[PDB]
């Protein structure tokens, strides 16, 4: 199954 | 291994002058085997590391690699709505129809996310809005109802 790219949207 | 781990870390907190002193031609493009093996510039990317990202580039690492679920850091930054980031790996010579094991583009992931102006980014360097992943779904396929502006560029 499908997770999510190493990351993520917000630096706080 | 325990520099590379270090290297990982240190592209995923933006610690650049960490990653100045591991990063050798052996590691710049190292993976995270306990994760979904990720290099440093998809952690650069996918955490907005423009620094890191900038110096990863210069020194080798590879716009193209593919994790372990077939994507590759232009996806992580696309996804989490990096557009500098985006903006730098596609100059560097990103493909923007690039498309991961479930053949996901970074168009499906920015469109998902509700990221216009990425979206348009990555229109403006010819990515395919018609492309199906596997699930035969477009990326105006999977637009939020409330991103009618997306919906529309996409169309």
């Amino acid at each position: 199954q499908r997770t999510q790219p190493d990351g993520q949207s917000f630096r706080s | 291994s325990e520099a590379d781990r270090q290297l990982l870390e240190a592209a995923k907190a933006g610690d650049v002058e960490t990653v100045k002193k591991l990063c050798t031609v052996q590691s710049v493009n190292c993976r995270d085997i306990e994760g979904r093996q990720s290099t440093p510039l998809h952690f650069a990317a996918g955490y907005n590391r423009v620094s890191v990202v900038e110096y990863l580039l210069q020194h080798g690492a590879d716009v193209h690699a593919k994790d372990k679920g077939g994507l590759v850091p232009l996806h992580n930054a696309c996804s989490y709505g990096h557009y500098e980031v985006a903006e730098l790996l596609v100059k560097h010579g990103a493909v923007v129809n690039v498309a991961d094991l479930w053949k996901f583009t970074p168009l499906h992931e920015a469109a998902a996310k509700g990221k216009y102006e990425i979206c348009k980014l990555l229109l403006q360097h010819g990515a395919d809005p018609t492309k199906k992943n596997r699930d035969g779904n477009t990326p105006l396929d999977l637009v939020k109802d409330g991103d009618t502006d997306i919906q529309d560029l996409l169309r």
